[PDB]
């Protein structure tokens, strides 16, 4: 297996409704500490990656 | 219209509890027990009442809640039912299926019990309220309600599906009664035109039983933004 593999494999271990996306609840479980900071670190990411605003991270917004 | 999934109003399995046994974002009360895969909101005991809200307000102009739940019991006939909310306040706790009563905004209350005796039930209602008005619990609430459906959803094969959506001031409640697995198998349940609501306001979810008393599971609670 390469990285990618690796990095696919993370992926898809935390897309439990097998939908091919990555929500916030999703998210919030791959960090396996507070609710508010929780919330600021999910937004983060939300803000930065989710390029098309959805509220998913699909797996090209995932890689980069 | 653009859709945005919104995971703070929002709750499913199979990891819905973190380790303490809290619902990140959500707070439950009085009988609600939160386990990995659904909340249990009011088991078949007597005289039950528990509920789920979001810990803090949304603010969308448009939205749509997926709610996913089964309510079970022994009898052809069962007790009380399970409310869908949109409120200015949390409701944790009060005798309006679970929750509080004189609430600021709609209630979708899935009425299991026919305590008027019409013979009308199972009934999906839709009540507005402007934090006045007291549940009319004794007739089902049938003269405050702005619109209803009769709709048999207690003791389907797969769960329950209802789908409510708040899209250019009209509230649209769509069913899948759970004869089939397809998720996307919903009929139309009832509608409210000009239906002005707060402009934020906590999502909640609450059921309760009395004399005769059913099983209320939710599974999930999933809320999207709709932009247009
Ligand atoms: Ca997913
Ligand atoms: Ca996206
Ligand atoms: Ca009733
Ligand atoms: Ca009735
Ligand atoms: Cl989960």
């Amino acid at each position: 297996m390469s990285p990618q593999e690796l990095q696919l494999h993370y992926f898809k271990m935390h897309d439990y409704d097998g939908n091919n996306l990555l929500d916030g609840l999703e998210l919030s479980t791959a960090i396996t500490m507070s609710e508010d900071e929780l919330i600021n670190i999910i937004d983060g990411v939300l803000r930065d990656d989710d390029k098309n605003n959805d509220g998913y991270i699909d797996y090209a917004e995932f890689a980069k | 219209p653009h859709r945005r999934f919104e995971y703070k109003y929002s709750f499913k399995g199979p990891h819905l509890v973190q380790s303490d046994g809290t619902v990140p974002f959500w707070a439950h009360a009085g009988n609600a027990i939160p386990s990995s895969d659904q909340i249990r909101v009011a088991p078949s005991l007597k005289s039950q009442r528990g509920s789920v809200w979001t810990k803090t307000k949304a603010a969308f102009e448009n939205w749509e809640v997926e709610v996913t739940f089964r309510v079970t019991g022994r009898g052809r006939i069962g007790a009380d039912g399970l409310a869908i909310w949109y409120a200015e306040n949390q409701g944790l706790e009060g005798p309006v299926f679970g929750s509080a009563d004189l609430w600021n905004g709609v209630g979708i209350f899935f009425d299991s019990f026919d305590n008027d005796g019409k013979k009308n039930n199972p009934a999906i209602v839709i009540i507005g309220n402007n934090g006045q008005i007291h549940y009319d619990h004794q007739n089902d609430g049938a003269s405050q309600a702005l619109a209803s459906c009769q709709r048999d959803f207690r003791n389907k094969p797969y769960p329950v599906r209802a789908k409510i959506t708040y899209y250019q001031n009209t509230l649209t409640v769509m069913i899948n009664n759970g004869f089939t697995p397809d998720k996307n198998d919903y009929e139309f349940c009832a509608k409210v035109e000009n239906m002005i609501i707060p402009a934020q306001g906590h999502f909640g979810i609450s059921a309760a039983t009395g004399g005769l008393a059913d099983d209320h599971d939710v599974l999930s609670f999933l809320t999207f933004q709709l932009t247009e």
